[PDB]
């Protein structure tokens, strides 16, 4: 989305 | 009278959606654990309505969820699902109904907003926003719904929209100074506060305040640390920023905004590090 961490 | 803070789900330590539910009592300044939600949910929202905690939408690591579940302030149970799968949607209360707008369903961002009526247990579609937004904030100000910021799949947004019930459409208002996604949104006195977020390149600690009376934006003393996908709420008249991502690590911090001396200080920390978790305030 923006700077949200990913998994 | 006492007001409690509730933090539900989110993205955890172990780089995974979590089901943890924590309660902060400021009177005791103490944290407590509640029964965990039935499904691990990141990108989730949460609201308080008639001493009920509603956990709305989210993403479980596999799908983004139509499902909504409820706890009476305890046991967690599901209620009527939304018409749209919504991850990173804005949620608020108006009258005695729940309003949820925007979000991402795994393939397209949403202009839709919908309304939950508890007396009939129903989700009803309403008017669409001009721009689809995920990670946008929802707040109520003078009986009117505002949705702020977000991300449309292309650019981070400084756009702010306000809903007109008499027409079923949204009208634009003065945009924010900084485009923000995953910012926390709350109403404190006569100002809508937007805290933190992400502007496309940097994780923000900046805070903006929109004056309800003058319809003008101001910059406020920034938070103690950058926070994106941070919760924002008001407890007993004080603005609180809850957890989030500081650009490098998840955050435990809960910090408070002191209006009289105009400063931020970290007041407490939870037992878990989370970002994009649902936040709500409940009256005891």
């Amino acid at each position: 989305p923006g700077a949200p961490p990913g998994r | 009278a006492n007001e409690v803070l509730l933090v539900v789900g989110g993205f955890g330590s172990q780089q995974s959606p979590i089901d943890v539910v924590e309660k902060y009592d400021p009177k005791t300044q103490e944290w407590s654990f509640l029964p965990s939600i039935t499904r691990k949910r990141r990108y989730v929202a949460s609201v308080s309505l008639h001493d009920r905690i509603y956990v709305i939408g989210g993403y479980d690591g596999r799908s983004r969820l139509s499902s909504v579940e409820c706890l009476d302030y305890g046991v967690w149970y599901s209620v009527a699902p939304m018409n749209v799968r919504r991850g990173l949607a804005g949620a608020t209360t108006l009258g005695d109904m729940i309003y949820v707008s925007g979000g991402f369903d795994g393939s397209r961002r949403h202009t839709s907003m919908e309304r939950y009526d508890p007396n009939i247990d129903q989700w009803s579609m309403l008017g669409d926003m001009q721009t689809a937004r995920e990670g946008a904030g929802l707040v109520v100000a003078s009986g009117v719904i505002y949705c702020l910021g977000g991300y449309d799949g292309l650019n981070i947004l400084n756009s702010v929209e306000k809903y007109d019930p008499h027409t079923g459409h949204w009208t634009n208002v003065t945009p924010m100074a900084t485009k923000r996604s995953g910012a926390g949104v709350a109403l404190l006195n006569d100002h809508i506060y937007v805290v933190g977020g992400f502007d496309g390149t940097a994780h923000l600690s900046s805070v903006e305040a929109y004056n309800i009376r003058t319809d003008s934006w101001t910059t406020v003393t920034s938070m103690t640390t950058p926070r994106c996908y941070v919760g924002a709420t008001v407890l007993r008249g004080r603005l609180y920023a809850i957890a989030g991502y500081d650009g490098n690590s998840l955050l435990s911090s809960i910090e408070c905004y002191d209006p009289i001396i105009d400063s931020w200080e970290v007041v407490t920390s939870m037992g878990t590090q989370r970002c994009d978790a649902g936040v709500c305030v409940l009256r005891e």
